[PDB]
DNA sequence: GCAGACACTA
DNA sequence: TAGTGTCTGCT
DNA sequence: GCAGACACTACGAGTACATA
DNA sequence: TTTATGTACTCGTAGTGTCTGC
C-alpha cells in the first residue's frame, strides 16, 4: 500500500523532533494528496498540523487510504538509527498492524529495515476550520524562536503591543522583566529578512510559556513563520513546506 | 557434561484445559470462556501447586495461538515490575493496534501479582478501565489480598481450591501410563499423603522415587522423603503422656536433624489451626509456646526447651 | 388474606417446603437461635420466599422469629409493642400454610404491585437499548456500503445518562447544581455561597467506596452540561514538577478542539477531573499540597474522586472542597438494572437472589455485573440452589476498618463454642493482621469499657480486666522485642496472639459505651513535646545546677513556681525587679516562664492562678524584660 | 457501640 | 413534615 | 577546535513494608 | 505519628559522556 520514498531522512527526523516535544500520539492519514496528521496534547490545548504534498516525497504511492497512528517515542527512537545521505522509505502492508521504515545506503551494502508497531488511537475527524485573524504578523524563524525564548526567561508573562503602528514586545514576569522592543524587521538586501503585518485592529495577546517554547522548537522546517492571532479564533503559527505546510493551532489563555 | 532430561514436573504440564484436574467448575467455566471467548479480567487464587498459571497458560493458547507469540505480555515477579516499567510497557501493549478475531482481545498475564507495589495497581487500575475493549488482564497470585480492592472490583474472582486425593490420583495414574512405570497401591497412598493436594511436590516425589528406586512402594517413597513434620509435631502436642510427647520430639524431630526453630514455629501454626480442643485452652498453648519462641530467638536452643515447653503443654492440659 | 391466615397460627406468649413467593409483603425479625436452622441459613429460608429481612425491630412488624438469646434491646422491645411472635416451630407450618403470592392481605398487596412495578420499568427499558442496538446496527451498514457483544458488561450496560445511574441520587444532584452555577460564583467573587453552600467551594471532591459510580456520575455532569472534560490519572506521573508543567498552564486556557467542535456556552472549559487521588503516594514528592494550591487558586471547574478520605497522606484535603461523599446504594435500583441486564442477556435470575448478590459484594455495583457474566457462562440459572456457592464463592475479603476490628475483637459470640467455629483463630489473626499497627492500641484503649460475656464460673468482670491487661503487658514486652534492633518481624503472629485475641477472649461481650480511639497516640505527643520543654529549660538552667532533667520536674520546677508565681499573688507588680531577677539568674527567657507553669498536676495547677491575675499587672513583667 | 445523615413510606 | 432501614465516620 | 545540547549512569533523599 | 534494621522503590539531581554546530 503505502510506498512513500523520501529523497531523504533529515526533513523527515526534523519534523519529529519540532512537534515530538509537545504531542505524544499523533494520528498519521495517509492520502494522495500526501501526509495529514492532527494531534492534539495532553492538555487539550494545543493542536499540531501536518501536511506533506506528493512532491516532498521521492516516489510516493498510496493505493488505498490508511489510517497510521503511531507513538512519537518509539518513532524517534527508531529514526536516531538512520543516517542522513541515506534514503528514508515508510512503508505499510494491508490492513497494518506495524509499519516498516527501512534506510537505504549509498555504500550499497546496508539496509536497516525498522518495523514499528502502530497504536490505536481513536478516530478523529479533522476539526480545521478556515478563520480569519486579526493580527498577522512574520518574521524569520530563528529570529522569532530566539525571540520568544528571551521572553520566555520570565515565567509566564507576555504582551504584544502594536501602538503607533511598530511592534513592541513589552513583556514582563515573576521577577525580572523581558521587553525586547524589536526594530522593524525590513531589509531589502535579504528578502527572507522581510515583515508583514495585517493590521485590523489588533491590541494584545498573552500565551503560555511551554506553549510557545514548542512551538519555537520546530523552526528547522521553515526560514519564517506567519504568526497569526484571531479574538474568537485559535491561534496559527504556520510554518512555509516546500511541498505542503506545518501550522500549530493555539488556545489563547484567558 | 551429559545433559539432563525433562523433569516430569514440565514434561507432562497440561497444555489444554481438559487434562487439567482439580475444580471442575472452574474449569468448565474457564472452558466455557475459551469458546465464547470473551475472557473478563480475571484474578486466579489459592496455595501452590494447584494449577494456577498452567490453566492461565492453556486459556491463552486455546484463545490465540497464532498470535500468543504477539498480543500476549507476560510479565511476573522474575521480569522487573515497578511504576514507570509497567506503565509504559503494558500501557504501549494496550494501546498496541493487533488484529484479532472478533471475540478475541490480547491478554497481560500477572503472574505472581501478589509481590506488585500499590502505585503500580493504582496505574493498572486506569489501564484496565480505558484499555478493556483490546486488552483483558489475568492475575495469578497465592495470596489474593494483597491486590486492592479497586482491581479486585474490577476483576472476576476465580478461588482455586486444594485437590482432593481422587483427582491427584487420576493424575498419578495418567502419568504412571505415560511412563510405564512399576508401582503399589500401598506407595501410592503414600505418595498422595505426603503430597496433602499439591500436585507438583506429588510428581516430584513419583519421579525421586522412580529415579532412586524404581518401585513405587511405602518404604521407598518413606525412604526418600519423611512423613511431614506438622504432623508428627501435631500428635506431640496432642499425645497424653507427657513421656509420650518427650520420646516423640525426641526421636521423631531432634535425632531426625530438625531445628528447634522449625519446631517451635511449626508447634504454634498447629496449635493455630488446630481444631479438636477448646479455644481458651489453644490460646494458653499459643502464649507459652509464644515463651519459649522468644528464649529460642534470644539464642537459647537446645532440647531442654522444648522439652520444657511440653511439660508446660502437659501441666496446662491436665488441668493443674 | 395474609393477615386472615396469621391470625390462625398460634402464637408464643412467655421443616418443609413451600409455595414460591409465598411469605410476600411480609416483615421477618430473626432474634434468638433456631434449634433447626441457624441465623445465617434461616435467613437464605426466609428470603426464599420474597419476605423482606429487616435488621432491626420496629413497631410496623408484622412478625418476629424468637429463638434463645439476643440483644436486651430485641428483648425489651418485642414486649412492650404486643408484636406477633411465632417460633421456629411455628416457621415450619408457615411455610407449608402460607398460599403463593402472599395472599390478598394489605401489605402483601402493596409489595406485589411495587415488585410488578419493578418488573414493569425492567421491561420498559429493556428494549429501549434494543431498539437503540437496531438504530446503531442500520445507521453502522449504512456506513459501511456508503464491534459489540464482544464488550465488557460493565462498558456496554454503563451509565447512557444521569437517569440510569443506582442510587446516590442526592450526590448526583448536589454536584449537578454545584456545576452549573460555578459560573455564577466566579461572577461573585467566589465570597458568598448560596442556600446549599457550594459558592464559595471552587472545586467538588467525589470520595466513597469503588465500584457505586463517582467516575461515571462526574463525567455524565461534565458531559450533559457541555463542559468539555480534561481528566489525568496515576497512569502517568502527577509529582510537583509535572503538574507544574502540566495542567497549571490549563487554569485560565481552554479547548483548542472547543472551538473546532462548535448552541453551546460551556464547550470552550475545562472540568479538571483527576480520578484516583490516592494514588500520590508521596508525602513530599507528591502532588497533594499542589492540588491544594489549585484549590485555592483555579480560574476553572475542578474535581477530585478519590476512595477514601480520611487517610493522613491526605490531610490537606481537610476543608478545601464541597465534600461530595457517595455511598453503597439500596438494593431496589440494582436490582432493578439487573433485571433489565437479564432481560436482555437471555439468561434468568430470581429477583430475590440480586438482594444475596449485593450483600455478598457489599455494594459493589460492576462487581455485580462481573459476577453475572461470569456464571451465565456456564450456569444459566442463578436460583436458590447456586445461590450459596455463588455466595461463599465470591465472597469479598475487604480489610476493616480499626474501630471495625475492635468492634468485632470485643464481641462475646465469637469466643463461644458454637460462635468459635465458623470464625475460627486464624480469622482473628488475619482480623488483627488487616490494621497490626493499631489494632493492640484499640484493644488496650476499651477492654475495660465493655460489659463481659464471656466471663468463667466465678470469675467477676475485674479479675477478666487482670488477666486481659497482664497479656497486654506480655505483648508490650513482645513488641519492644519486635521493634529494635534484632528486628524479629517473625515474632508477628505471637504478638497478635498476645495483644489482641486473649486480652479480648477474656473480657468480650457487648460494649457498655462506644469504641473509642486509642489515647496513647495523643498523650505520647503530648508527653514527647513536654519532654523536648523540659530539656530545653532544663540546658537553659544547667550552669550552676548539679540536678538531671528527671529531678528538675521532680525537684527544682515546685520551687520555682513559688519563685516565679507566688511574689505575681501575693503582691502583684510591686515584685517585677525580684521575679525578672530570679528569671535572668538561671538564663530563663520570657518562652520558658510559660513552659514551666504547664508542668504542674493536682492541686498545684496554674492556669487558673495565671488567669486569675490582672492584665495590668502581667503586662508590665513582659515589657521590663524586652 | 454511638450517633448522624440519607432516603422510602406515611 | 414525621417513623424506620440502612450505610458511615469516631482519631 | 571549542561551547553548548543532549541523553546517559550514578548518587542521595524519602516513603513503605516487615506472616503466611 | 511513636517504634529501629534492612530491603525495595521512587524520585530528583549532579556529573559524565557524546553528538551538532561554526
Ligand atoms: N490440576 C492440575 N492438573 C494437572 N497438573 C497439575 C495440576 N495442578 C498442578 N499441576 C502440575 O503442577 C506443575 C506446576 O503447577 P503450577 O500450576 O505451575 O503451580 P501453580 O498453580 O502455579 O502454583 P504457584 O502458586 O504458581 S507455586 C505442573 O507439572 C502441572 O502439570
Ligand atoms: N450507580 C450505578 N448504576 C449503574 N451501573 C453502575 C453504577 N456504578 C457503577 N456502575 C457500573 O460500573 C461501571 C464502572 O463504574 P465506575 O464509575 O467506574 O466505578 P467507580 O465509582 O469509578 O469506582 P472506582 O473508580 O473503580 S474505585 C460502570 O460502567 C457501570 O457499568
Ligand atoms: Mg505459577
Ligand atoms: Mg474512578
Amino acid at each position: 500500500m503505502l510506498e512513500a520514498k523520501f529523497e531523504e531522512a533529515s526533513l523527515f527526523k526534523r519534523i519529529i523532533d519540532g512537534f515530538k516535544d509537545c504531542v505524544q500520539l499523533v494520528n498519521f492519514q495517509c492520502k494522495e494528496d500526501g501526509i495529514i496528521a492532527q494531534a492534539v496534547d495532553d492538555s487539550r490545548v494545543l493542536l499540531v498540523s501536518l501536511e506533506i504534498g506528493v512532491e516532498a516525497f521521492q516516489e510516493y504511492r498510496c493505493d488505498h487510504p490508511v489510517t497510521l497512528g503511531m507513538d512519537l517515542t518509539s518513532l524517534s527512537k527508531i529514526l536516531r538509527c538512520g543516517n542522513n545521505t541515506d534514503t528514508l522509505t515508510l512503508i505499510a502492508d494491508n490492513t497494518p498492524d506495524s509499519i516498516i521504515l527501512l534506510f537505504e545506503d549509498t555504500k550499497k551494502d546496508r539496509i536497516a529495515e525498522y518495523s514499528l508497531k502502530l497504536m490505536d488511537i481513536d478516530a478523529d475527524f479533522l476539526k480545521i476550520e478556515e478563520l480569519q485573524y486579526d493580527s498577522t504578523l512574520s518574521l524569520p524563524s530563528s529570529e522569532f524562536s530566539k525571540i520568544v525564548r528571551d521572553l520566555s526567561q520570565l515565567s509566564d508573562s507576555i504582551n504584544i503591543m502594536i501602538t503607533k503602528e511598530t511592534i513592541k514586545f513589552v513583556a514582563d514576569g515573576d521577577i525580572g522583566s523581558g521587553s525586547v522592543i524589536i526594530k522593524p524587521f525590513v531589509d531589502m538586501e535579504h528578502p527572507e529578512t522581510s515583515i508583514k503585518l495585517e493590521m485590523d485592529q489588533p491590541v494584545d495577546l498573552t500565551f503560555g510559556a511551554k506553549y510557545l517554547l514548542d512551538i519555537i522548537k520546530g523552526s528547522s522546517l521553515s526560514d519564517r513563520v506567519g504568526i497569526r492571532l484571531s479574538s474568537e479564533a485559535p491561534a496559527l503559527f504556520q510554518f512555509d513546506l516546500k511541498s505542503g505546510f506545518l501550522q500549530f493551532f493555539l488556545a489563547p489563555k484567558f | 557434561t551429559l545433559s539432563l532430561q525433562l523433569p516430569w514436573v514440565e514434561k507432562y504440564r497440561p497444555q489444554v484445559l481438559s487434562d487439567i484436574v482439580g475444580n471442575k467448575e472452574t474449569i468448565d467455566r474457564l472452558q466455557q470462556i475459551a469458546k465464547d471467548g470473551n475472557m473478563p479480567h480475571m484474578i486466579i487464587s489459592g496455595m501452590p501447586g494447584i494449577g494456577k498459571t498452567t490453566s492461565v497458560h492453556c486459556l491463552a493458547h486455546e484463545l490465540l495461538g497464532r498470535s500468543y507469540a504477539d498480543g500476549v505480555l507476560e510479565l511476573n515477579a522474575s521480569d522487573d515490575r515497578g511504576i514507570d516499567v509497567v506503565r509504559n510497557q503494558i500501557k504501549h501493549f494496550a494501546q498496541k493496534k493487533l488484529h484479532l478475531p472478533p471475540g478475541k482481545h490480547k491478554i497481560v498475564i500477572l503472574d505472581e501479582a501478589d509481590s506488585m507495589t500499590a502505585g503500580a495497581q493504582q496505574a493498572l487500575r486506569r489501564t484496565m478501565e480505558l484499555y478493556s475493549n483490546s486488552t483483558r488482564f489475568a492475575f495469578a497470585c497465592n495470596q489474593s489480598n494483597k491486590i486492592i480492592e479497586p482491581l479486585q472490583s474490577r476483576c472476576a474472582i476465580l478461588r482455586y481450591s486444594k485437590l482432593s486425593d481422587e483427582d491427584v490420583l487420576k493424575r498419578l495414574l495418567q502419568i504412571i501410563k505415560l511412563e510405564d512405570v512399576k508401582y503399589t497401591n500401598d506407595g501410592l497412598e503414600a505418595i498422595i499423603f505426603t503430597a496433602e493436594g499439591d500436585m507438583r511436590q506429588a510428581i516430584n516425589n513419583l519421579q525421586s522415587t522412580v529415579a532412586g528406586h524404581g518401585l513405587v512402594n511405602a518404604d521407598n517413597v518413606f525412604k526418600i522423603v519423611d512423613s511431614p513434620h506438622p504432623l508428627i509435631v501435631k500428635k506431640m502436642l496432642l499425645a497424653s503422656n507427657l513421656e509420650d510427647s518427650i520420646q516423640i520430639l525426641r526421636t521423631d524431630l531432634w535425632k531426625k536433624g530438625y531445628s528447634s526453630i522449625d519446631i517451635v514455629t511449626t508447634s504454634f501454626r498447629v496449635t493455630k489451626n488446630l481444631a479438636q480442643v477448646k479455644e481458651s485452652v489453644r490460646l494458653e498453648m499459643i502464649k507459652e509456646i509464644g515463651l519459649t519462641h522468644m528464649r529460642i530467638l534470644e539464642g537459647v536452643g537446645t532440647y531442654l526447651q522444648l522439652a520444657s515447653m511440653l511439660a508446660k503443654i502437659h501441666k496446662l492440659n491436665n488441668k493443674a | 388474606t395474609a393477615q386472615d391466615v396469621l391470625d390462625k397460627i398460634p402464637s408464643l406468649d412467655l421443616f418443609p417446603e413451600g409455595k414460591p413467593n409465598c411469605l410476600l409483603g411480609l416483615t421477618i425479625v430473626f432474634t434468638g437461635v433456631l434449634p433447626t436452622l441457624e441465623r445465617g441459613a434461616s435467613e437464605a429460608l426466609a428470603k426464599r420466599y420474597g419476605a423482606r429481612v429487616t435488621k432491626s425491630i420496629s413497631s410496623k412488624t408484622s412478625v418476629v422469629v424468637l429463638g434463645d438469646e439476643a440483644g436486651p434491646k430485641k428483648l425489651e422491645k418485642i414486649k412492650q409493642l404486643k408484636i406477633k411472635a411465632i417460633d421456629e416451630e411455628g416457621f415450619k407450618q408457615l411455610i407449608a400454610g402460607m398460599p403463593a403470592e402472599g395472599g390478598d392481605g394489605e401489605a402483601a398487596e402493596k409489595a406485589r404491585r411495587k415488585l410488578e412495578e419493578q418488573h414493569n420499568i425492567a421491561t420498559k427499558e429493556a428494549e429501549l437499548l434494543v431498539k437503540k442496538e437496531e438504530e446503531r446496527s442500520k445507521k453502522l451498514a449504512a456506513t459501511r456500503v456508503s464491534r459489540e457483544e464482544d464488550k465488557l458488561w460493565t462498558v456496554k450496560y454503563a451509565p447512557t445518562n444521569l437517569q440510569q445511574v443506582c442510587g446516590n441520587k442526592g450526590s448526583v444532584m448536589k454536584l449537578k447544581n454545584w456545576l452549573a452555577n460555578w459560573e455564577n460564583s466566579k461572577k461573585n467573587s467566589f465570597k458568598h455561597a448560596g442556600k446549599d453552600g457550594s459558592g464559595v467551594f471552587r472545586a467538588a471532591m467525589l470520595y466513597g467506596p469503588p465500584g457505586i459510580g463517582k467516575t461515571t456520575a462526574a463525567h455524565l455532569v461534565a458531559q450533559e452540561l457541555g463542559y468539555d472534560i480534561l481528566e489525568q490519572n496515576a497512569s502517568d506521573v502527577r509529582s510537583k514538577t509535572l503538574l507544574n508543567a502540566g495542567v497549571k498552564n490549563a487554569l485560565d486556557n481552554m479547548s483548542v478542539v472547543g472551538y473546532f467542535k462548535h448552541q453551546n456556552l460551556n464547550g470552550k472549559h475545562f472540568v479538571i477531573i483527576m480520578d484516583e487521588v490516592d494514588g500520590m503516594s508521596g508525602g513530599d514528592r507528591g502532588g497533594v499540597g499542589q492540588l491544594a494550591q489549585f484549590c485555592r487558586k483555579t480560574s476553572t471547574p475542578l474535581i477530585l474522586i478519590c476512595n477514601e478520605r480520611n487517610l493522613p497522606k491526605m490531610r490537606p484535603f481537610d476543608r478545601v472542597c464541597l465534600d461530595i461523599q457517595f455511598r453503597r446504594p439500596d438494593a431496589n435500583s440494582i436490582k432493578s438494572r439487573l433485571m433489565t441486564i437479564a432481560i436482555r442477556e437471555k439468561f434468568k435470575l430470581d429477583p430475590n437472589v440480586i438482594d444475596r448478590l449485593i450483600q455478598t459484594t457489599r455494594g459493589d455495583i460492576r462487581q455485580v455485573i462481573n459476577l453475572l457474566s461470569t456464571i451465565s457462562t456456564t450456569t444459566k440459572t442463578i436460583n436458590h440452589e447456586n445461590i450459596n456457592e455463588i455466595s461463599k464463592a465470591w465472597e469479598k475479603n475487604i480489610a476493616l476498618k480499626p474501630f471495625d476490628i475492635a468492634h468485632k475483637m470485643l464481641d462475646g459470640q465469637i469466643y463461644s463454642d458454637i460462635g468459635s467455629r465458623n470464625f475460627t483463630l486464624n480469622d482473628k489473626i488475619a482480623l488483627y493482621f488487616d490494621d497490626f499497627d493499631f489494632t493492640p492500641l484499640m484493644i488496650q484503649e476499651n477492654y475495660l469499657s465493655t460489659r463481659p460475656s464471656v466471663l468463667k464460673p466465678g470469675q467477676s468482670h475485674l479479675e477478666a480486666v487482670a488477666e486481659a491487661a497482664n497479656c497486654i503487658s506480655l505483648g508490650d514486652i513482645v513488641e519492644k522485642k519486635i521493634r529494635s534492633s534484632e528486628q524479629l518481624w517473625s515474632l508477628l503472629p505471637l504478638h497478635a496472639v498476645l495483644s489482641s485475641v486473649y486480652p479480648a477472649s477474656k473480657v468480650a461481650g457487648h460494649m457498655a459505651g462506644r469504641i473509642n480511639f486509642t489515647a496513647w497516640l495523643g498523650q505520647n505527643s503530648k508527653s514527647a513535646k513536654y519532654y523536648r520543654l523540659l530539656q530545653e529549660i532544663h540546658y537553659h538552667t544547667r550552669l550552676g545546677t548539679s540536678t538531671d532533667k528527671i529531678g528538675l520536674r521532680l525537684d527544682y520546677l515546685p520551687t520555682f513556681r513559688k519563685r516565679l508565681l507566688d511574689p505575681f499573688l501575693k503582691q502583684g507588680a510591686d515584685a517585677i525587679s525580684s521575679v525578672i531577677e530570679v528569671m535572668d539568674d538561671y538564663y530563663l527567657t520570657k518562652e520558658d516562664w510559660d513552659s514551666i507553669m504547664e508542668f504542674f498536676v493536682g492541686p498545684d495547677v496554674t492556669t487558673a492562678i495565671i488567669k486569675k491575675i490582672p492584665a495590668t499587672v502581667k503586662s508590665g513583667f513582659t515589657r521590663k524584660y524586652n
